[PDB]
């Protein structure tokens, strides 16, 4: 159906780089549709990340990663990759993204769609 | 310059001799075709506006 | 330019088409969710250019 | 009433229009200029004409067209009775262009409302390349 | 910047009946820039409350969201035996967004 896939766990030694990618299927994001993405650890609560604009291009980051992410989107594709540096112990973690469906005209003011994660750990 | 997609300007041409032999040659023109008239009729004619 | 020549814009979003020869500018804030976005710009509203 | 003053959005940045006559006068022009709620223009001492704040149009930032053309028929001074002039004119907003028709009758001796009967053809005018929608368009009585 | 804090800390109500949950924040707060989200343990959250009217796909009419200022309240209905989750509340109006604490509904 329309909806949002997400890649698979992986496993990633320190000081390294890691990409990750989120695809959707049966689903464009045209001009106006958004994205954000979100972290969830083991027994912790959740923490945002940032949210892109696909149409404009603009990005927002969280002050504690303005460095660590960064977020951009593919028309072409219409997906989200983010790219890391230098990955710590607490990165170990669940990373989801979370966008709301829109077609050209006008949307939900809430996420409804969402995808199942990726399980990234630093060993 | 020219001005902006969303800022075109629309500029009055009236009372003049419209010689289009100078706009013809030039070389980089790879866009020149017409739907009422043609390109070569242009010189014999008088417009309103 | 080498550096990016960023004067030219180029309108986004609008809610309906615009008739033939329609000019004049605006820059109001689209609102894309049926909340109604006022003044500045946030979740569902952005700059149309 | 006065003459054509009209602009879009109500925001000082807007490619407005101004087709103005102010005592002897008509000047087609088409640029940016900064239109208030309520730029009067003649309100002042009680009944007689003064061109009072009769300005507006303050800060330009692109003028396209500019022509010069007489003022329609006006005669002096205003009083109650004797209503005589019969000013006609019909306005069409057609694929960015705006279209006046115009006609002027004299000696229409009918006082108690009742527009008067009869036949009588309106002849063009002006043509205008104006390139917006109206539904806001105004022309101010003195 | 601005901060959510979610009440009780923990819920130990019967299946069949009414609960109540609240969260509150500190900086200036707007009526449909709030959503409360719930995680199923091993899924991903879903969408439930947002606007204070508006609904997801399916939802039942037994959610509601209620509040005008600073705080905001969600009540449910009728209670059934895996609708215990840990319950969210996200911020859209202000500075950099930020969840909530999650607050644990159980028997
Ligand atoms: C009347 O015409 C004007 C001029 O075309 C319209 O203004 C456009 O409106 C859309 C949506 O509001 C904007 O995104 C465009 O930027 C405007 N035009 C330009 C050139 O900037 C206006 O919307 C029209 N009004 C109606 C009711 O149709
Ligand atoms: C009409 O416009 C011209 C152009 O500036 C001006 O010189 C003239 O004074 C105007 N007429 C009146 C009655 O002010
Ligand atoms: C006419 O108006 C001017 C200023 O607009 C004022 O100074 C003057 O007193 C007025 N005269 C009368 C008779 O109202």
């Amino acid at each position: 159906q329309m909806q949002l896939v997400q890649s698979g766990p992986e496993v990633k030694k320190p000081g390294t780089s890691v990409k990750v990618s989120c695809k959707a299927s049966g689903f464009t994001f045209t001009d106006v549709s958004s994205l954000q993405w979100v972290r969830q650890a083991r027994g912790q609560r959740l923490e945002w990340i940032g949210w892109t604009v696909v149409g404009t291009g603009n990005t927002n980051y969280a002050p504690r990663f303005q460095e660590r992410v960064t977020i951009t989107t593919d028309k072409s594709t219409s997906t989200a990759y983010m790219e890391l540096s230098s990955l710590r112990s607490e990165d170990t973690a669940v990373y989801y993204c979370a966008a709301p469906f829109c077609s050209e005209t006008s949307c939900s003011d809430g996420f409804d769609l969402w995808g199942q994660g990726t399980k990234v750990t630093v060993s | 310059r020219f001005a902006s997609v969303y800022a075109w300007n629309r500029k009055r041409i009236s009372n003049c001799v419209a010689d289009y032999s100078v706009l013809y040659n030039l070389a980089p023109f790879f866009t020149f075709k017409c739907y009422g008239v043609s390109p070569t009729k242009l010189n014999d004619l008088c417009f309103t506006n | 330019k080498v550096s990016g020549n960023y004067n030219y814009l180029y309108r986004l979003f609008r809610k309906s088409n615009l008739k033939p020869f329609e000019r004049d500018i605006s820059t109001e804030i689209y609102q894309a969710g049926n909340k109604p976005c006022n003044g500045v710009a946030g979740f569902n509203c952005y700059f149309p250019l | 009433i006065r003459g054509w003053i009209f602009g879009t959005t109500l925001d000082s940045k807007t490619q407005s229009l101004l087709i103005v006559n102010n005592a002897t006068n008509v000047v087609i022009k088409v640029c940016e200029f900064q239109f208030c709620n309520d730029p009067f223009l003649d309100h002042k001492n009680n009944k007689s004409w003064m061109e009072s704040e009769f300005r507006v149009y303050s800060s330009a930032n692109n003028c396209t067209f500019e022509y010069v053309s007489q003022p329609f028929l006006m005669d002096l001074e205003g009083k109650q009775g004797n209503f005589k002039n019969l000013r006609e004119f019909v306005f069409k907003n057609i694929d960015g262009y705006f279209k006046i028709y115009s006609k002027h009758t004299p000696i229409l001796v009918r006082e108690p409302e009742d527009l008067p009967q009869g036949f009588s053809a309106l002849e063009p005018l002006v043509d205008l390349p104006i390139g917006i929608n109206i539904t806001r368009f105004q022309t101010l009585l003195a | 910047e601005i901060v959510l804090t979610q009440s009780p800390g923990t819920l130990s109500l019967s299946p069949g009946d009414r609960a109540t949950l609240s969260c509150r924040a500190s900086q200036s707060v707007r009526i449909s820039y709030l959503a409360w989200y719930q995680q199923k343990p091993g899924q991903a959250p879903r969408l439930l409350i947002s606007g204070s009217s508006s609904r997801a796909t399916g939802i039942p009419d037994r959610f509601s969201a209620s509040g005008s200022g600073t705080d905001f309240t969600l009540t449910i209905s009728r209670l059934e035996p895996e609708d215990f989750a840990v319950y969210y509340c996200q911020q859209y109006a202000n500075s950099p967004w930020t969840f909530g604490q999650g607050t644990k509904v159980e028997v």
